[PDB]
Formats: structure tokens, C-alpha cells, sequence
């Protein structure tokens, strides 16, 4: 499922082809070169995201995973993870503010985590900010016109529109959140 | 009850001055305008003021002995005769005649007159260069203020300790360590519990052969020299009264321009790189000497520009 | 201690009634200091000394300083007006006579804690209500 | 060996500031108990102050109080600190400088706490405090009262002209109870004690901030009067005997003074802690 | 014999966290009932605290509470722990230091729970509680009420809700009802109790963390007032009579104190457990 | 009290509107403390005293503390808009006039339960939205 209907964007094509919309205008919005992964921990919690392997977001993601995963010595903060989840709407507003997006992201990550212990994790914060901004830019480039035209479609049911319309900012936030949770899941031992 | 203020037979001075002062007697009026100016009210307040200023304190008083036991050895100074005034701004007046129109600072539990440690801290810091905050209404006064206070504190430091050279940064660090127990630029220093300057409450310790409280007049003649002046009555600490100043002070270590704790200074000394020209020390004895010189220079209390609350050595 | 909105309403009405807030919703600047000084005197010296000091009208002060005592009486009267029958058995619900001296009223009624609590309530209400207005 | 009662004798004024915005006269008020509305020290503040005193002994602090906030591992605290409820408050008088004020309800709360927590020497104290309470209630017969236990302190004005002291010559005050509650002890009705211990009657201190000799700010501070007595319970957990003995010996020595509350640099809140003496 | 009612008498201020991010003034909030929104202890917390008290008796906890979280074998617990709902709460008063506040809806809920579960001494308690509630409804006649049952408590004020309690002379308070609901008991309307028990009227305490004398953090904690009373049902499964009897004897012993909630090292949430006394 | 994104946007617009955020995305540092302390003042002193304290313009504050009350009113007014108008709805979707001060509005309109909830949520949104900007 992850390879077919998520990584290869076969949800979009299949859903449109079932209702016989398809057509060349929508086919040019089909996206490929994507990585999709899910992590089902022993409990039933799924961490599932998809990202483009074209562009700088993938290389920043790989460098972050190389950086903050301990070997067998940059330090990792675990409370940023719950900040991403809880403050997702605020991060969406900050990302959608185009003119001052980087400045607002830095100010938000500085005003939160504004304590003495957080001075040692400035590298993590700025890495997260840059990766999130890159992910949002690639997301908007890949999805904005697609979402706009899907919204205007006159035969699609609201359920299909909702499962097809991908929010550019929340998907980037979720990608960063899942990357951070994968880092924490690798790092933390039950000791 | 009469002289020799003791824990056994004596009324609380603060209670007499603030609570029992304006008590209603069968034939005393100070509500109506006639009552406040009548001589019956004047006699009532005269009797109350006599009761207030009819108390002595012995040298070996158990209260002062307990203070000495609790707060360490005292710094004993004597009162010049303007008198000593503290807590003057407290509200104490009804518009009557013969009453004390000014507030006084009395310890609640003991009733002995005292100077709160905050007053001592502020008076001592007021002659240090960094006692004024930048704010923005201070901007004009700030440069001159720091300059004169730097020169004064520099001469005092060279006087009291065996240091032949100090700097503005060193003076800043010393002042902030002494009063704020921190650094001039915010962040704190890992100080020991002992390494902390505490300013206790100064207490009246000995009224040798007389009472400790007196009554005094300030008569502000108005801006109209052709109108009648206002006699204002208040309560002062008598001259030649031993005031015990209690402090808990430590030794300050200054290496280079920064203040160091004892734990840091031990490692700094043991380092293969060291400079006696950079390591400065102010002993707690020399700190107490500095505070004593400041107190002798400026004094304590209210109306100090008029002279109230100036001291000599005992 | 929490000041009720009803107390603030009574304070506003009393400030307007004893000609403290002008028809332009402004007050003389010295009355804020008057009210702060009254609160400090009440806590430090006592109810009788503070009320006697601020009930004076031969005072050569810059404004009509007895107006705060008048406002105090108005607020206390409004407070006592809304007393319940359950409260009237324990508290003195009688309306303070207008011409009657406030200090004399306190003295003839002892020095009960009820009057002290009412005075403190009304003083804080006066403070807040004055803060609600502009000081020209 | 588990639960102990400690009496806090404050050598100076105490300000354990509550987090409160009072828009009346007193800008800074002190903490009051959530139930009886009496002045108290929150257990967190007491634990912090005592931990600050013992900070030099890393082992003792780690074993008794727990781990530091900034630590990779966290260690649960072993010793339990209970809030310090007010026991005796000095009250100004005319015959004497100050008497130690306790209330019948404060005594009832003390007896109830001793019964519930099972202090070390609780049995005899409970018995004699109870007997004193029934004697006081029998004498009072419902009316408000101010009972002193020295015939010389008769007619004393307890901070208010309304509260006059009388000596009931049937109630004996045992020497150990005098040691616990104070030398010059007056036991008041709850109405009288609540009048004397409310926000309009507690001692207030005036402070201002000067800028080049001219006043910039002005505020009033509420303080707990000097020589006030507060009692708190200490529970020994599974702590080591050696560290516990060192802690108790240091805490209960006459030369140990602990700073509790605010305004440490200006002398506020220096206290002596004394263990409950055998009756 | 299966279902018994236990009353929780808190000796300290209790804080049972809810794990809810408030983003407002009070970061740390206490647990509240799902339906009535009254402060409560989740049965998981009750079970954990009582298990922690009995952790020394490994056999008893294995038999009654079940197997430890890390154990190769799993053994389901036999005793059923029900959530502790607020019964009575201390409210500030003037005549007395505090009153025991209960609402008529809380009494109705207690009657309903005793009817549904059939506690050991349910019949007499239900009868007398229903008679009391019917008398209260007859006296009030649909209005807002505040009724005290000692004639000395007439006109006692509730500080948070500025009302004074009346004395309905027609209604008797049986001594067992006094032992259950608390001494100095006031019964008031649901509106009054809801205002008394909301987030703005519960005791909120300010706390901070100091680093070398500098404040690092600042947060507000709300607590359930000390001397509050809570009731919960205990249903025994096929539990062995020996371990069950030992459990009841140790739980209801006056020497037994159980810590439920957070802030244990600062003495929060220490409680006594007592059974429903025969009427 | 979960983060309400719409209220966050309202807070952003109101912070820009009442001249708190400069053209460069910075604000006076003291406003952080103002927003943080307003909620505590509301909880532990009462809504009216807290509003009166923060609405005063005769204050010795390092900045214009009264701007936060205007931002609060703007957020509340924005919330009154986009209220589902129906016969059963408790909420009053009546906008607060600009000429009325916030203290007067709660005084004259005596249904504080709605106003208290709206003011608390608006203050939370204020504090959460102030963190997007530099704390100069």
C-alpha cells in the first residue's frame, strides 16, 4: 500500500479514474519519486509520512537522521517532538506566512524552549526549521494547483475530495514530527 | 511601664504609638474641629507621648543579647544629635494638636525601634556606582552618577583593603556580587551558602543613661513668609544611643575583572597560569570596614540631608 | 479578598454623586493619592484615625478631601441595602444617616470588625473605580 | 522513628510570598492555608529552603531530598516535608511587650494532626492538650474568651481594646506545654484569633525604591511577625540512618539558622527548627 | 458482603494530575468526574496508591491487586476498585474555621449509588438520607438554600459564595450521617457547590524553581483542600477471606495513611480510609 | 483549553492592529510579562479588577500596557463575528463598541460567564501568538 497508493500517488489516479475524470489536465499533476514509510510500534500507533526524494528536503532529512541518531555526539531533545504535535496549527500559520516564514519559525522555536537547558540544542532547532521550510516549499510546489483544481471538480464527492486534498503545511509538519519520532525511537533504550 | 524596657513589664512601643495612641476616652474629643485643637486632647497626647518616651534599654538587655546570639557579632555605632528617623512616611496623623504627625519604624514583636535591613542595603548601595537603573528617565543623570560614585568607592577600597589598584569593571563586579549576589550582565555565579551578603535589621542596643525615644519639631515656614508656620511633631531616636548593625558578609574573590567563588578561586590558584596582579581579595572584615566608612560618611534614615541619623564610632 | 462588580458599580455611582467624577468622566489627579493614603492609614493607624483625618473639612488641602469619606458612606449604604434577612440578624443592615458623622457612627457602634471589612471593601472599590477613569 | 513534629521559631520577620495580585493596600501578601486561612509555609518552599541549607553535602541532599532539576537521572525524594501550619503568633499588649497567641481551634487542629500522624512523643502531648481544651471549653461556656496562665497578665489588652485577658484559676499550664506554645501564652476564641490574624491586622512593612535619592516606587509588604511558631511534620521514608541522623543533628542544633521565604538579602525569614521535646 | 463503601479523609492537600495541557494560568489541573465535573480520584490512581502501600506484603498484592507490570506470568486482580467521587469539601467560614459542604445533588448521587451497588449498610443509610433530602426539598421549596444542623452555626458565611447558612429546625441530622458526611456540615444547592468547586475557587498554589537564587520556571498548581472527603466502592471478586480480612484491617486501621496523587515528597495527598459504619 | 487556530489568527491581526508589533516583527519585551500576568490577575483577583488594572493609562509602566486590552477587545469582537446565530445559542454575538471601554462593557452587560470565557481564551491566544515575534 505504501509503495503503490502513497509513494506512487496511485490514490489520486485510481480515485479519479474510477469516476472517469482522469483527463490530461489532472494527469500532469501526478507526482512520483516519493518515499513512504510507516512505523507501527507494539501497541498500534502508526507513524506514517511521505516525502519527495527530489530536492533538498530528502538530503536534509538524511543528514538529520545521521546527525541525531546515537552511535553505539550531538544531543537530542525529546520535548520538541510534542511541541511539533501540539503546536501544529500555529506552525501551519507560521509556514503559510510567506514573507517572514523563516524569521517567524526561528522566533517561535526560540520563544518556546527559552530556558537554560535549550542552549545546547540550537543545532537541532535550526535543522528542524530548515527541514520544515524546505518540506513546506516542496509541498506547495507539488500540491497547490492540484488541490485547487480538485476542489473545483464538479463530480467528486466530499469524502473523495477530503481524502485527496493534501494540506501543504500540515503534511510537512507531520513529516518533521515522524522524522523526530523515528530518531527518538532509535535512540531511546528501555534501560 | 516606666523605664527599663524589658520582656516582663513594658508596653509594646509600636502598639502604644500606633494602636493605643488614638484610643477613645470618656472625655476626650478629636473628631470635631474644636476637639482636635482643645487642650484636653493636647494633654491626652502629651501623656501618651510621655509614656512612649519614658523607656530605657540596658546594655545587657536580654532582647539585644538574643539579637547578638542570632545575628552574630554587632557593629556598634552612636547617634549624633539631629536624632535618628526611620519609617517617616508611614501614615500617622489625625489633624490633632500634640500628636506625632510622622510615622516611626517599630519592630512588631519586640517593639524596639529598628532600621529594616532593606534601608541599610539601599543606603549602602546608594554610594555605589551601579545603584541607578538605566530606564530612560535616568539617562541624563546616569553618566555623572557612576563617575563620582566610582571615584568615591575606589578611594574607599584602596583605603580599607591592601589593594593598590582597582578598575571600573572590578568595581562593577564587586558591587553586583555584594548586593545582587550575581554578575553585572544577568547570569548568576555558583556561590556557597556562606558566600552571601545578608543585611539584617539594625536595632537599638543601649540607651546608656536616658530614654531611647525623643520628640522633635520640624517647622516648615511657608513659601509665603507672611503666614503662620506649621509646627510638626515627630518621634526620633535619642542622640548617644548604641545602634547595633548586624551583617552576614563573606570574602569576595576577584580574579581578572570577574568575581570568583572560593571553589573556583582554589582551582584558579592551582592552575599553572596565575597572576597575583589579577587576583584581588576583599575580606569580610574589610567589607565591614567599608560599610562602616560608608555609614559614617552618609548615615542612615530619613532627613539625612538635614543631618538626621549620622554616626560616630563607639 | 475579591471586589465584586456590584461594589464597583456602587463606587462609580458614589463618585459621580459626591461630585468627584466630572460630567466629562474626569477627576482631579489628587484623589487617587487621597484614596491610596486612606488605605495605608486604615491599615497602619486604624479606622478611627484614618476616618478622622479624611473626614476633616478644615484642611487647606488642594481639593475637597471629605468627598472620599462621603463616597465611602454611599458605598457602605448601597452595600447594606442589599443585605438579606439571614445577614441582617448577624450584620448591622441599618442605613448610615446622611448627616451623621462617619467617625462618630463607627465610635458609637463600637469598633466592630464588620465596619472595618466594609470600609476596606469600599476603599478598594474606590481605588479600582478611580482607575477606571481619566485623570485631568 | 517515622513521623516527627518540628517547631519553627522565626528569628526575624518571615515573608513566604503567595502568588497573588492584591489591588488594595498590601501589594505582597503571605501564603495562607487553603482551609483555615492561617499563615503557613508551603511544603515546597520549606523543602527548598532546607535543601538549600544542605546543598554542600551532595550525598545527604541526594539521598534525602532527591535529585537536582537538571540531571539525567531523577531520584525520588525519601524524606517527606509537610506544610508548616501556624502555631503561635506574637500579639502586642500593654502589660507585656508580646504574648504568644493560640486559638482553641488551632489547638484542636494540633490535637487532630498529632492523632492522625502519630508523632514520636504524641501521646502525652495529646492527653494534656486535650485536658486543657476541655477545661477551657468548660470555663468559656460558649462566650468569647482570652485566657492567660500568669495572674500578673490580667486585664492585658491583646492587640485590641475589645480583647481583654482574664486568668481562669482552674486550668494548669504544664511546663512542657509552655515550652511548646511559648512563654507568655494567651488562648483566644476563634473569633478573636481570626480578627487578630486577618489581612487587616497582620504586621505590614512599607518599602520604596529610590532613584538618585528620589522615590520611584512604593509598596507595602505583609510579614509574619518575629518569633512566630509554626509546626510541620517530617516523615522519614526508607532513608539511610546515617544521613537521617546527620540531617536531624544539623537541623536541631542551636547554631543552625535556615532562611525560609523571600527577601533573604534584607533579613526576612531566618528560622530555628526544634524537634518535639519529650513531655 | 461484596460491595463496601470506603470514605477517604484527606489529611493534606491532594493533587491528582489529569495530564491535560491547559495553556492557561493553571498548567497542572486536578482530575474531575466525567459526568458531574466534580474533583475525583481515578480508580487507577487509587489502586496504584493502595498497591504501593501494600508492596511489602508481596503475597497480598499478588492475590488482590494482581501481578506486577513486569512478570512472566499475568494474574488478574480480584478486588474491584471504583473511582473516588467527592463527598464533602471544606469551605471557608467565619463562625468556624471551615464547614463541610455537600450539595443536594451529591446526596442524590450517593443515594443512587447505594441503591445500585447495595453497599453493606446501604438500607438504613438510604432510608435516612432520603428522609433528609425530602425534608430539605420541602423546606427549600425550589429556592437556593444553605442549611446547617447545629443551631450555633446559624448565619455562618461561605466566603467564596457570599451567602449565610440558615437553620431549618424541622430537619434532624442523625449521628451516623454526621460521621459519614463530616462535622460542621452545610447542605446547599447545586449552583452553590458548583461555584465552590470550580477551577476559579479551588486552592491554586504558585510554585517556582530557583537556580543559584534566580527563578528558572513558574507554574500554578491547583489542589483539593485538606480534610476533603471522598467515597468509593470496593467489590471483592473470589478473593481469599484471609487476605481480604488482612486488607480491610490494615486499610481501616487508624495508624494507616495512604498517599494518593502527586507531590509525595512535599506531603500531598495523605489520606485515611474508613469503612461504612453500621447505622 | 486546546489551541484554537482561528483565535490565534485573530490575536495576530489584533496585535498588528493595536500597534504592538513593529514593521520589523518585534515588540517591546515587557508585553510578554503583561500577557502572562493578565491571566493570573483574572483568575486570582477577578475579571473586573484585572481589566481595570490593565486598561488604566495613568500607569508607571515601561510601555503602553493598555494596548493589550484593545487587542483583547479586538479578539473578542472577532469571535463575536463567525458566531452561529440561532435561537438556542447562549452566546451573544453583539460587538463591543469602540467608544466603550472594556471595563464599562462588562459592568453594563452583566452576563460575565460568556465574557469571562471569551477573555480567558483570548488571553491564551494572545500569549501563544506573541511567541511568533522577536522579544526585543
Amino acid at each position: 500500500y505504501l509503495l503503490e497508493m502513497v509513494a506512487k500517488d496511485n490514490l489520486f489516479k485510481y480515485t479519479l479514474s474510477n469516476k472517469n475524470i482522469l483527463n490530461e489536465n489532472m494527469k500532469r499533476f501526478i507526482l512520483k519519486n516519493k518515499l513512504a514509510f510507516s512505523l507501527q510500534k507494539h501497541s498500534g500507533q502508526i507513524y506514517h509520512t511521505a516525502m519527495s526524494k527530489k530536492g533538498k528536503s530528502y538530503v536534509k532529512f538524511n543528514m538529520l537522521l545521521q546527525k541525531y541518531i546515537l552511535k553505539n555526539s550531538e544531543k537530542f531533545l525529546s520535548s520538541v517532538i510534542q511541541m511539533i504535535r501540539a503546536h501544529a496549527e500555529i506552525l501551519q500559520i507560521i509556514l503559510q506566512n510567506e514573507d517572514k516564514r523563516t524569521e517567524m519559525l526561528k522566533n517561535y522555536f526560540d520563544n518556546n524552549f527559552n530556558e537554560s537547558c535549550h542552549l545546547g540544542y540550537t543545532g537541532l532547532f535550526e535543522d528542524i526549521q530548515t527541514l520544515l521550510c524546505l518540506r513546506y516549499q516542496e509541498n506547495i510546489q507539488d500540491y497547490q494547483n492540484r488541490n485547487e483544481i480538485i476542489q473545483q471538480n464538479t463530480i467528486l464527492t466530499s469524502d473523495e475530495k477530503e481524502i485527496l486534498i493534501v494540506s501543504p503545511a500540515m503534511d510537512a509538519i507531520h513529516t518533521i514530527f515522524t522524522a523526530l519520532q523515528f530518531i527518538h525511537f532509535i535512540n531511546y533504550n528501555k534501560d | 511601664m516606666p523605664k527599663n524596657y524589658t520582656l516582663q513589664n513594658a508596653s509594646n512601643l509600636g502598639w502604644l504609638f500606633y494602636k493605643d495612641y488614638y484610643r477613645q476616652e470618656p472625655n476626650v474629643d478629636f473628631i470635631s474641629t474644636q476637639g482636635k485643637e482643645s487642650d484636653t486632647t493636647a494633654d491626652f497626647f502629651r501623656k501618651t507621648n510621655q509614656r512612649i518616651t519614658a523607656y530605657q534599654l540596658n546594655s545587657e538587655s536580654p532582647l539585644v543579647a538574643a539579637f547578638n546570639n542570632h545575628f552574630g557579632t554587632p557593629l556598634q555605632l552612636k547617634t549624633i544629635y539631629p536624632g535618628l528617623i526611620t519609617g517617616s512616611g508611614l501614615p500617622h496623623q489625625t489633624g490633632s494638636k500634640g500628636e506625632f504627625k510622622l510615622g516611626f519604624q517599630f519592630d512588631y514583636t519586640t517593639g524596639l525601634p529598628y532600621i529594616p535591613g532593606s534601608s541599610i542595603k539601599g543606603t549602602l548601595r546608594s554610594m555605589f556606582p551601579f545603584s541607578l537603573k538605566d530606564k530612560g528617565s535616568t539617562k541624563r543623570i546616569l553618566p555623572e552618577y557612576r563617575k563620582e560614585r566610582m571615584e568615591y568607592i575606589r578611594d574607599l577600597i584602596i583605603e580599607v583593603t591592601n589593594i593598590n589598584e582597582i578598575s571600573d569593571t572590578e568595581i562593577q563586579a564587586l558591587e553586583y556580587a555584594i548586593f545582587t549576589n550575581s554578575t553585572p550582565s544577568g547570569k548568576t555565579i555558583e556561590f556557597s551558602l556562606e558566600e552571601k551578603d545578608v543585611f539584617y535589621d539594625a536595632f537599638v542596643a543601649d540607651s546608656k543613661d536616658g530614654v531611647m525615644l525623643s520628640d522633635d519639631y520640624i517647622t516648615p515656614h511657608g513659601e509665603n513668609p507672611l503666614k503662620d508656620p506649621k509646627p510638626i511633631l515627630f518621634l526620633k531616636i535619642r542622640p548617644d544611643v548604641t545602634i547595633n548593625f548586624y551583617f552576614k558578609l563573606c570574602t569576595t574573590h576577584l580574579y581578572k575583572e570577574k568575581v570568583c567563588s572560593s571553589k573556583q578561586i582554589e582551582e584558579i590558584k592551582k592552575q599553572n597560569d596565575f597572576s597575583s596582579s589579577d587576583y584581588k581579595m576583599i575580606t569580610a572584615h574589610q567589607k565591614r570596614n567599608l560599610f562602616e566608612k560608608i555609614l559614617l560618611c552618609i548615615g542612615i534614615g530619613a532627613k539625612t540631608n538635614i543631618g538626621y541619623g549620622q554616626l560616630k564610632k563607639l | 479578598m475579591k471586589i465584586s462588580k456590584k461594589q464597583i458599580e456602587y463606587a462609580i455611582e458614589a463618585l459621580r454623586a459626591n461630585n468627584i467624577i466630572t460630567n466629562d468622566n474626569q477627576y482631579p489627579k489628587v484623589f487617587k493619592g487621597y484614596i491610596s493614603s486612606f488605605g495605608a492609614a486604615v491599615i497602619q493607624s486604624g479606622l478611627i484615625p484614618a476616618i478622622i483625618f479624611f473626614e476633616n473639612e478644615d484642611n487647606d488641602a488642594n481639593a475637597d478631601r471629605h468627598k472620599i469619606i462621603g463616597v465611602l458612606k454611599d458605598i457602605i449604604n448601597a452595600m447594606r441595602q442589599q443585605y438579606t434577612v439571614t445577614d441582617a440578624t448577624i450584620l448591622v443592615s441599618s442605613q448610615i444617616p446622611a448627616n451623621y458623622s462617619m467617625a462618630q457612627y463607627i465610635i458609637e457602634h463600637g469598633n466592630t470588625d464588620q465596619l472595618l471589612k466594609e470600609i476596606t471593601e469600599a476603599a478598594v472599590a474606590m481605588k479600582l473605580a478611580l482607575r477606571m477613569y481619566k485623570s485631568e | 522513628m517515622t513521623t516527627r513534629m518540628y517547631v519553627i521559631n522565626t528569628l526575624s520577620n518571615m515573608h513566604v510570598g503567595s502568588g497573588e495580585v492584591n489591588y488594595g493596600v498590601i501589594a505582597n501578601l503571605i501564603q495562607r492555608d487553603s482551609v483555615t486561612n492561617l499563615p503557613n509555609i508551603n511544603s515546597s518552599g520549606l523543602k527548598g529552603a532546607i535543601r538549600e541549607y544542605f546543598k554542600e553535602n551532595e550525598d545527604l541532599v541526594r539521598e534525602l531530598f532527591g535529585s537536582a532539576p537538571r540531571d539525567e537521572k531523577t531520584l525520588p525524594g525519601k524524606v517527606r516535608f509537610f506544610e508548616a501550619n501556624l502555631l503561635s503568633m506574637p500579639v502586642r499588649s500593654d502589660k507585656v511587650p508580646f504574648l504568644m497567641a493560640i486559638s482553641d481551634e488551632v489547638l484542636q487542629e494540633l490535637i487532630t494532626k498529632m492523632k492522625f500522624f502519630n508523632c514520636e512523643e504524641a501521646t502525652q502531648y495529646i492527653s494534656h492538650l486535650s485536658t486543657l481544651l476541655d477545661n477551657i471549653k468548660t470555663q468559656a461556656q460558649g462566650t468569647d474568651f482570652a485566657y492567660v496562665f500568669d495572674p500578673l497578665l490580667q486585664g492585658a489588652i491583646i492587640e485590641e481594646v475589645s480583647i481583654r485577658a482574664t486568668c481562669p484559676s482552674h486550668i494548669p499550664l504544664q511546663p512542657s506545654l509552655k515550652k511548646l506554645l511559648g512563654d507568655r501564652l494567651v488562648i483566644l476564641s476563634h473569633k478573636y484569633f481570626s480578627i487578630l490574624s486577618d489581612d487587616n491586622h497582620l504586621p505590614v512593612l512599607s518599602r520604596n525604591n529610590l532613584e538618585n535619592g528620589q522615590s520611584a516606587n512604593l509598596w507595602y509588604e505583609q510579614v509574619l511577625p518575629r518569633y512566630s511558631r509554626l509546626y510541620f511534620m517530617l516523615m522519614d521514608g526508607n532513608a539511610q540512618s546515617e544521613y537521617l541522623k546527620k540531617f536531624r543533628d544539623t537541623l536541631c542544633t542551636p547554631s543552625t539558622i535556615i532562611q525560609i521565604g523571600a527577601n533573604a538579602s534584607i533579613g526576612y525569614g531566618y528560622c530555628q527548627i526544634s524537634e518535639l521535646s519529650p513531655f
